[PDB]
RNA sequence: GAUGUCGGCUCAUCACAUCCUGGGGCUGAAGUAGGUCCCAAGGGUAUGGCUGUUCGCCAUUUAAAGUGGUACGCGAGCUGGGUUUAGAACGUCGUGAGACAGUUCGGUCCCUAUCUGCCGUGGGCGCUGGAGAACUGAGGGGGGCUGCUCCUAGUACGAGAGGACCGGAGUGGACGCAUCACUGGUGUUCGGGUUGUCAUGCCAAUGGCACUGCCCGGUAGCUAAAUGCGGAAGAGAUAAGUGCUGAAAGCAUCUAAGCACGAAACUUGCCCCGAGAUGAGUUCUCCCUGACCCUUUAAGGGUCCUGAAGGAACGUUGAAGACGACGACGUUGAUAGGCCGGGUGUGUAAGCGCAGCGAUGCGUUGAGCUAACCGGUACUAAUGAACCGUGAGGCUUAACCU
RNA sequence: UUCCUUGUCGGGUAAGUUCCGACCUGCACGAAUGGCGUAAUGAUGGCCAGGCUGUCUCCACCCGAGACUCAGUGAAAUUG
RNA sequence: CAGGUGGUCAGGUAGAGAAUACCAAGGCGCUUGAGAGAACUCGGGUGAAGGAACUAGGCAAAAUGGUGCCGUAACUUCGG
RNA sequence: GAGGACCGAACCGACUAAUGUUGAAAAAUUAGCGGAUGACUUGUGGCUGGGGGUGAAAGGCCAAUCAAACCGGGAGAUAG
């Protein structure tokens, strides 16, 4: 459940630490972005010599939320914070080469199969 | 095709072997007794009239009791009608049970909603509320404007205002039939149907696809 | 409602073990990676239990890869293959929600031992 | 808000067409005292449905 | 909405209602018949009748449980010595409501509530 | 008696300068 | 002898000179994508930064971010930033009091709705003997939005780059209706922890007050962020447009006679209201089968006997409800409370014993307590009556039996 | 105090008519109707950040006092 | 008639205290009540995920809050 | 043990919001807010009188009245 002005942690090694969602893509008057949704972000904090710098406007995919995901039997999987993975603006491919922390099986698509492969754990 | 009169028992789940839980509404469909058949010669249209359930013999009036005795059935809790298609035939006294829906895949369920009483415009029509702060004066959930000015100088018909909500007839369409159990007179539809627990339901086949 | 409680009694599992909040439990769930089917283990502390018959559930919290993960299991789900208790915990409460703000040595749970 | 014209004595009697009281019709007799009372109420003498319930 | 709820607010707050039915329950045990309004007599059945079944088995833990709900040792002594033994073979229905006149000062509907063997 | 305050109040009364 | 101003909020409604979606002609239209004109108002038609702003510029979306009317819609619906009283200061003008569509800081927004209107909900009477039900449907209202991916197909087209029409499947956004099985919120009526103080003679155990004292969990109900469903297909008559046959006008020509296609617009199809539809409709069932007198002799009035079907009232009440209304039940009875059994929630009560100098721990013990839930049970309350409602239902004509 | 004007450049923001630093073309600053600075102080004006939050997305539930019904008393503005 | 009105007396437990909470002596329950548990208004409690996106403006709410000890920058009129 | 010193009750005040606006009140209530040994605050008495007083200056105040108080008179001022 991500919306505009939501601050997210970053779950890859691109160099960012905190990012802010500035638009939930994919429709007009669209409110929230769950796990597996592309968002438009801006970088609020970064490391001194990363691939990205503070103030960039990029895309990202949501991989963990405190609200959690729902499974067909009724189960829920929640986390402690919200995390995303940076993507390129045009090709929409990951920028980092490592993934930190678990991800879930909502990312299991042709679009994000590189995130599923690098992930330490898939729930 | 005709429908059946049931009763909402409640909701539960049905677990699938794939591990998918289906929310179902349990509808108790006892046998419906045909009490009158209407035709084009005498009534101008073709329909059957069914009764279901039971009734205390001290609560049955003499007018109602004579209408059941003429058919040869025992008094039920009410009377409902179903328009017949052409080619469907029934006789007075015939009993129709839940295996009518043995091969129907989707149904329409009609019931009376739950009553919410007098409801405001925020609950009834999804109006926006106004500011909770910033100087507002006794106007936190009021409707706002209801018209223009001198032209037209009146409020239009069908304006959305506060009033009685719920407690009316509602039809939910195209519900999947999960299970038809004839020995315990059950019918399991996927999803939620109008009404409280213990209400009357009219279950037809789906008109659409 | 004798009708609904009879429809639910025919779906309930018969050998779900006994566990209480504070216990360390390993649950094995069915995962489907395309076309094949396997079991994966979720091990943590039971922080909550819901007793509602067929609608029973229980929450399990664990720290995985540096991130806290809470998972609510539907007890009579056929996705849950088996539940097994690894350790018994001594707590005074029925809901251990105060363990969300604790971690490390502050989130240790005493063993019951009896 | 206040009226622009004085309503008539006819419009005042039309509004009060629903203000009438309805007399009670059910005065029941006690089967041992013969006293009248409201139904499901005790009598002035303390009887109810044939027996002395309150010794007042 | 109000669907499926029980209990009457009686135009009071939570602590006033609890203190009022604790005084009214001691007066019904003491005098064995009282006169009060009809809605208050109907809410009094859900306070005093649970106390009479608690007094049907005598123990130190039940005496202290009835004392925490009446706060009057004279009422607890009558519950466990007289009222308990009286109702020992009756399954509920210890009280009986009799409707009487309307009150003179405010036209409130009154009613007597007594014990069944008075 | 004194007049109604809203008839005194400059904001309400002097609305069309 | 007063018609409150700009902008914002809320709630809208109409026009069509159409922004998107739909249908077409021409193209300097290969395809994809456009340009321009014609038809079409069913639905839809952004969030933020700056500024009092409308506007505008910018950032990022979207199928699209339409143009206008409605006292530049809407202050007896809200605000009061701007403008527009009284204080004060700057620049400027004036000898000065003062002044400035120049700027700057501060600055009281009333109204209990009589009528029309609108949203809900009842009473009366009518509908031609009375009553209880089930209907027909004249008429009215609701709804109607759309993306992306895949297949067809890397096919048609094209030197390449690129890349379809038509048709089919899946999955979303926004919106709406219902519901509470799941995930949750609330849960001052359930359980527990704990601070200060007062009281119950005292210990132990409890209660009152301090925002529910502060907190931690939580039943039922209500509910969204939860999860089911919907927009259609089809038919009829068409718009712009396209035709077939065909004269006037030996040719040509969609038109003059005749015939066929054609769109989210129209009429239906889907959902809801609906016989006060005074044009008051239909079907089924139930009930009433007594005497006398008088006047002004007629759809006349009165008396005695009679009181039906049914209704209302009263009571116990409800997932129904502001009050009416609506639903269930009233002893031939589960309507409400209590009680019994269960479930659920909290989390191992009190008393006693043991260990410890003691706080405290352990055993008895998953104990005790447990609201609105589930299944049962006449213990308490739902009274024998009384009240209203009648006694065969006008005239004329026609068709039938006599 | 600057009309033109949201002047131009730099900082801060994804985006800044406000804010801070600078430039000087001061419509129409300027030296006791004082000029320029200035630690401390201010229920003073403008701007930014952290924390916090029903201010909002977008409202839901609950506790009380009214509103509603019954008994008693009983106004007002206005009005051809 | 929720306004105004000078002086004197000054108990207990906790507390720095004449603050505050609960009490003593003492004095009161405020001269309409009884029901119900709709919208809406007023005074409050709690709230999933987000956290100023609200708005002219963080208005209002939420939050901080005690004693002891450690530690504390620019600037300064040497006191802060 | 100084201070128009600091935090903070009584006491004096009146910065914000909400309510109220035919009010409980012809200026208040509730929650916050400022000063609180001083250019402080308060009781009782006294003095200054209307083109006059008094004014840490707002045309503020001078008995709910103030760019000239109130009462009586000129007075039936005058009113294209
Ligand atoms: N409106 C407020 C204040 C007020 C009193 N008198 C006024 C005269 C003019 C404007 C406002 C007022 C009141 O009635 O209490
Ligand atoms: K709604
Ligand atoms: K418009
Ligand atoms: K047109
Ligand atoms: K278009
Ligand atoms: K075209
Ligand atoms: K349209
Ligand atoms: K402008
Ligand atoms: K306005
Ligand atoms: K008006
Ligand atoms: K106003
Ligand atoms: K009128
Ligand atoms: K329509
Ligand atoms: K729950
Ligand atoms: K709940
Ligand atoms: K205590
Ligand atoms: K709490
Ligand atoms: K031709
Ligand atoms: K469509
Ligand atoms: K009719
Ligand atoms: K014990
Ligand atoms: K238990
Ligand atoms: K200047
Ligand atoms: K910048
Ligand atoms: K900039
Ligand atoms: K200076
Ligand atoms: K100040
Ligand atoms: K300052
Ligand atoms: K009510
Ligand atoms: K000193
Ligand atoms: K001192
Ligand atoms: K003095
Ligand atoms: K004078
Ligand atoms: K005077
Ligand atoms: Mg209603
Ligand atoms: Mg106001
Ligand atoms: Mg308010
Ligand atoms: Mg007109
Ligand atoms: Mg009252
Ligand atoms: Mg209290
Ligand atoms: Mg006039
Ligand atoms: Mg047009
Ligand atoms: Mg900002
Ligand atoms: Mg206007
Ligand atoms: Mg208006
Ligand atoms: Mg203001
Ligand atoms: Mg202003
Ligand atoms: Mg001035
Ligand atoms: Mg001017
Ligand atoms: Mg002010
Ligand atoms: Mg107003
Ligand atoms: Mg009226
Ligand atoms: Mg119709
Ligand atoms: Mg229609
Ligand atoms: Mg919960
Ligand atoms: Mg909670
Ligand atoms: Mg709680
Ligand atoms: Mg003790
Ligand atoms: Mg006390
Ligand atoms: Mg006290
Ligand atoms: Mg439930
Ligand atoms: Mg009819
Ligand atoms: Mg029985
Ligand atoms: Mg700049
Ligand atoms: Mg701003
Ligand atoms: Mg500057
Ligand atoms: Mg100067
Ligand atoms: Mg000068
Ligand atoms: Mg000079
Ligand atoms: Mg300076
Ligand atoms: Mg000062
Ligand atoms: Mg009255
Ligand atoms: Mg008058
Ligand atoms: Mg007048
Ligand atoms: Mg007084
Ligand atoms: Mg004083
Ligand atoms: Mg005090
Ligand atoms: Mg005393
Ligand atoms: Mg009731
Ligand atoms: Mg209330
Ligand atoms: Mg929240
Ligand atoms: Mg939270
Ligand atoms: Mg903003
Ligand atoms: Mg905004
Ligand atoms: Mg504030
Ligand atoms: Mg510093
Ligand atoms: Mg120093
Ligand atoms: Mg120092
Ligand atoms: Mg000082
Ligand atoms: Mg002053
Ligand atoms: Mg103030
Ligand atoms: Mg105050
Ligand atoms: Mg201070
Ligand atoms: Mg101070
Ligand atoms: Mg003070
Ligand atoms: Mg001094
Ligand atoms: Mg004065
Ligand atoms: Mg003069
Ligand atoms: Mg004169
Ligand atoms: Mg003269």
């Amino acid at each position: 459940m991500i919306q505009e002005q939501t601050m997210l942690n970053v779950a890859d090694n691109s160099g960012a630490r905190r990012v802010m969602c500035i638009k939930v893509l994919g429709g007009s008057h669209r409110r929230y972005a769950g796990v597996g949704d592309i968002i438009k972000i801006t970088i609020k904090e970064a490391i001194p010599r990363g691939k990205v710098k503070k103030g960039d406007v990029l895309k990202a995919v949501v991989v963990r939320t405190k609200k959690g995901v729902r499974r067909p039997d009724g189960s829920v999987i929640r986390f402690d914070g919200n995390a995303c993975v940076l993507l390129n603006n045009n090709s929409e491919q990951p920028i980092g080469t490592r993934i930190f922390g678990p991800v879930t099986r909502e990312l299991r698509s042709e679009k994000f199969m590189k995130i599923i492969s690098l992930a330490p754990e898939v729930l | 095709m005709i429908g059946l009169v049931g009763k909402k028992v409640g909701m539960t789940r049905i677990f699938t072997e794939d591990g998918v839980s289906i929310p179902v509404t349990v509808i108790e469909v006892e046998a419906n007794r045909v009490t009158q058949v209407k035709d084009l010669a005498n009534d101008g249209y073709r329909a059957i009239q069914v009764t279901t359930g039971a009734k205390k013999a001290n609560r049955v009036t003499k007018p109602e009791a004579g209408h059941f005795a003429k058919a040869g059935v025992e008094a039920g809790r009410g009377l409902w009608e179903f328009r017949l298609a052409e080619g469907e035939e029934f006789t007075v006294g015939q009993s129709i049970s839940v295996e009518l829906f043995a091969d129907v895949k989707k149904v329409d369920v009609t019931g009376t909603s739950k009553g919410k009483g007098f409801a405001g415009t925020v609950k009834r029509w999804n109006f926006r509320t106004q500011d909770a702060t910033h100087g507002n004066s006794l106007s936190h959930r009021v409707p706002g404007s209801i018209g223009q000015n001198q032209t037209p100088g009146k409020v239009f018909k069908g304006k959305k205002m506060a009033g009685q909500m719920g407690n009316e007839r509602v039809t939910v369409q195209s519900l999947d039939v999960v299970r038809v159990d004839a020995e315990r007179n059950l019918l399991l539809v996927k999803g939620a149907v109008p009404g409280a627990t213990g209400s009357d339901l009219i279950v037809k086949p789906a008109v659409k696809a | 409602s004798n009708i609904i409680k009879q429809l639910e009694q025919e779906q309930m599992k018969q050998d779900v073990p006994s566990f209480r909040p504070g216990d360390t439990v390993e649950v094995k769930v069915w995962v489907v990676e395309g076309s094949k089917k396997r079991l994966q283990a979720f091990e943590g502390v039971v922080i909550a239990i819901r007793n509602r018959g067929l609608h029973s559930a229980f929450t399990v919290r664990k720290i995985s890869n540096g991130e806290g993960v809470e998972r609510v299991f539907q007890t009579h789900s056929p996705v849950v293959d088996s539940i097994s208790v690894k350790r018994r915990g001594a707590v005074r409460k029925a809901k251990l929600y105060y363990l969300r703000e604790r971690t490390g040595k502050a989130a240790r749970i005493k063993e019951r031992l009896n | 808000a206040v009226q622009q014209n004085k309503p008539t004595r006819s419009k005042r009697g039309m509004r009060r067409s629903h203000d009438a009281l309805t007399a009670v019709t059910s005065l029941s007799v006690d089967k041992t005292s013969g006293e009248k009372h409201l139904r499901h109420h005790i009598t002035a003498d303390g009887y109810y449905r044939g027996r002395k319930v309150i010794a007042k | 909405m109000r669907h499926r709820k029980s209990g009457r607010q009686l135009n009071r707050n939570s602590s006033h209602r609890q203190a009022m039915f604790r005084n009214m329950a001691g007066s019904l045990v003491r005098h064995e018949i009282i006169k009060t309004t009809l809605p208050k007599a109907k809410e009094l059945r859900r306070v005093v009748e649970p106390l009479i079944t608690l007094a049907k088995t005598d123990s130190v833990a039940n005496r202290r449980l009835a004392f925490a709900r009446t706060r009057d040792n004279e009422i607890v002594a009558k519950l466990f010595n007289e009222l308990g033994p009286r109702f020992a073979s009756r399954a509920g229905g210890y009280t009986r409501i009799l409707k009487c006149g309307f009150r003179a000062g405010d036209n409130a509907p009154m009613a007597y509530i007594e014990l069944v063997d008075r | 008696v004194t007049s109604k305050w809203f008839n005194i109040d400059n904001k309400i009364v002097d609305h069309f300068p």
